[PDB]
RNA sequence: UAUGACCUGGGCUACACACGUGCUACAAUGGAUGGUACAACGAGUCGCGAGACAGUGAUGUUUAGCUAAUCUCUUAAAACCAUUCUCAGUUCGGAUUGUAGGCUGCAACUCGCCUACAUGAAGUCGGAAUCGCUAGUAAUCGCGGAUCAGCACGCCGCGGUG
């Protein structure tokens, strides 16, 4: 389950169609930048750190 | 013969008194209120004389409003059992959009 | 009138295809209409009708008079009375006065899929008829149409011939 | 539409039981059919996941998709409704 | 008759004008008015002129409604 | 040897019914008549995508420009005058529908739209009550992101009026 919605993204599926992408952590499903290629919630797990010009005091 | 004659209002341009009509309206009766040159026209308890006579087979291009009646009729009444995945949902009567129809829609679908 | 002379010379053939022939002066022939709203309603007010004996004057057959039911009826309370639904029971050269209304006025106004009653079997030669709203007769009808209270029409003829009477009509003005 | 889309095994069952008989279900899939008018007189199935739908087709049925051949939707219905 | 018919027969001036065919008289609509135009009380345009088969289930046997009915509800190449 | 899976479509959104739930209306400040002037307005020459265009619009037909303090967006609306409908279930009010088309994608009913058009239901200001609103504050109008092939009234922020 981790891994038919981790690795089964992964695998080469049909198309956009089927294969929706999101983070590579967890496959977290939508609410996810693909602007930035990671999700929201995962991202936010590193928003504990933040590597972002962003202000981190939730603007 | 009796088609443009039906039921005159005053008041009006005669555009809203075809979508008043059962049928014909802002594409067609705005043809037809230049192709009998018309434009607001009434306002007047007068229609004309013979624009009326224009009128009669220059507004006789809907096909029909009986068939209107008649093509709503016509059509769906053959079309009620293609699936019936439509038909039973518009005659039952939710509006077949594939609507969802979980709580609202509430006059239609019969409170 | 007019369909005096087309009638009886149209059926001169029409003698000798159907029935009779060689009764030149006695064949076949019309008898009249009656013109009714007969809508029962009179418990309301029974002045709404008396309103439609104004449309039934309005359509001015002859005088609008009114007809007592036999019995009062229980479910309808009514206590014989005598407005009910209007009453002509119009006959003769007035028919002839009345029928081309009937042939290229009046279905052709309400332009309603040639108004087919093939159902109208009165037994012998006569042949029912109804009506809904009448928009019928021109600078007569309007302005007070807001809802037609109705009107029923039978024709009748002589005979006692439904297919002749059939052919006797639509003969002219109306098929069905 | 412009740019149609159509099945395509059982396109080649359109193509492989019209030529040879017009007879048997099928395992099918479709999201994805049409009806021609050629199609018109022969019998297929609908998928709906466990029951194969045995129907034979009439003009009626316009180029659907087998998703909506047939109402296999399955909602029970006939409980209250409306 | 009655006499002096105190119901209608009155006569609005105006035409029962063409296929309608009538024209003036004690009368008030349709089918009852006389039968010439020759003197002309008003002059016999103002209601239609196109006869009985001014109902369209006749007019030029109005098979204008035709085309339709096979186009429904599939002649077509798409899909 | 199974609550672990590959495929396949149907469910996941289904509806007798309550509250969660915003917009739209009921109207003349509206609704048509036009031509405004504005902050925004971020991704991007990966994609946005001209005054090149068939148009009713979806979209093509061209993609000009486009590594953005270029460019298509970015020309937002009310205030503006022009005519009427100045009174009404109302040029209404937009429930559908039947379609007739395009876009998206392998495919638009489940399980996106959008553009027509025709019919255009309620609805004529809202029990008990509730909640919010002491400044650009309610109210109000727009823009973008937002998700994403497709798809957002309420969904983030920004400001236009007040």
């Amino acid at each position: 389950a981790k891994k038919s919605m981790v690795v089964k993204n992964q695998r080469p599926a049909k198309f956009s169609t089927q294969a929706y992408t999101r983070c590579e952590r967890c496959g977290r499903p939508h609410s996810v930048y693909r602007k930035f290629k990671l999700c929201r919630i995962c991202l936010r797990e590193l928003a504990y750190k933040g590597q972002l010009p962003g202000v981190k005091k939730a603007s | 013969a009796r088609f443009a004659g039906v039921d005159i209002p005053n008041e009006k341009r005669i555009v809203i008194s075809l979508t008043y009509v059962f049928g014909v309206g802002l594409q067609t009766s705005k043809k037809v209120l230049a192709a009998a040159g018309v434009s607001e026209d009434i306002r007047t308890k007068d229609l004309t004389s013979d624009q009326e006579d224009a009128i009669r087979r220059e507004l006789d291009g809907l096909k029909l409003e009986g068939d209107l009646r008649r093509e709503v009729s016509l059509n769906i009444k053959r079309l009620m059992e293609i699936g019936s995945y439509r038909g039973m949902r518009h005659r039952r009567g939710l509006p077949t959009r594939g609507q969802n129809t979980k709580n609202n829609a509430r006059t239609r679908k019969g409170p | 009138n007019r369909l005096k002379e087309k009638y009886t010379n149209e059926v001169v053939p029409a003698l000798t295809e159907q029935f009779n022939y060689t009764s030149i002066m006695a064949v076949p022939k019309v008898d009249k209409i009656v013109i009714n709203m007969g809508v029962g309603d009179a418990v309301n007010n029974s002045k709404n009708l008396d309103k439609a004996v104004a449309e039934l004057a309005l359509i001015s057959g002859q005088k609008p008079l009114i007809t007592k039911a036999k019995k009062s009826v229980a479910a309808f309370r009514l206590r014989e009375g005598m407005p009910i639904g209007a009453k002509v029971t119009l006959r003769g050269e007035r028919m002839f006065e009345f029928l081309d209304k009937l042939v290229t006025v009046s279905l052709p106004r309400v332009r309603d899929f040639h108004g087919v009653s093939n159902k109208a079997f009165d037994g012998r030669g006569n042949y029912t008829l109804g009506v809904k709203e009448q928009l019928i007769f021109p600078e007569i009808n309007y302005d007070d149409v807001d809802k037609v209270r109705g009107m029923d029409i039978v024709i009748v003829t002589t005979a006692n011939t439904d297919e002749e009477s059939r052919e006797l009509l639509a003969k002219l003005g109306m098929p069905f | 539409k412009k740019g149609p889309f159509v099945d395509e095994h059982l396109m080649k069952k359109v193509e492989a039981q019209t030529n040879a008989e017009r007879k048997s279900v099928i395992k099918t899939w479709s999201r994805r059919s049409t009806i021609f008018p050629n199609f018109v007189g022969l019998t297929i199935a609908v998928y709906d996941g466990r029951k194969h739908v045995p129907v034979y087709v009439q003009e009626d049925m316009v180029g659907h998709k087998l998703g909506e051949f047939a109402p296999t939707r399955t909602y029970r219905g006939h409980a209250a409704d409306d | 008759m009655k006499q002096n018919i105190h119901p209608n027969y009155q006569p609005v001036v105006f035409m029962d004008t063409t296929t309608g065919y009538k024209f003036l008289t004690g009368s008030t609509k349709g089918s009852k008015e006389t039968v010439e135009w020759e003197d002309g009380n008003t002059y016999p345009l103002i209601r239609v002129e196109i006869s009985s088969d001014s109902h369209p289930f006749y007019t030029g046997r109005q098979k204008f409604q035709a085309a339709d009915g096979r186009i429904a509800r599939f002649e077509k190449k798409y899909g």
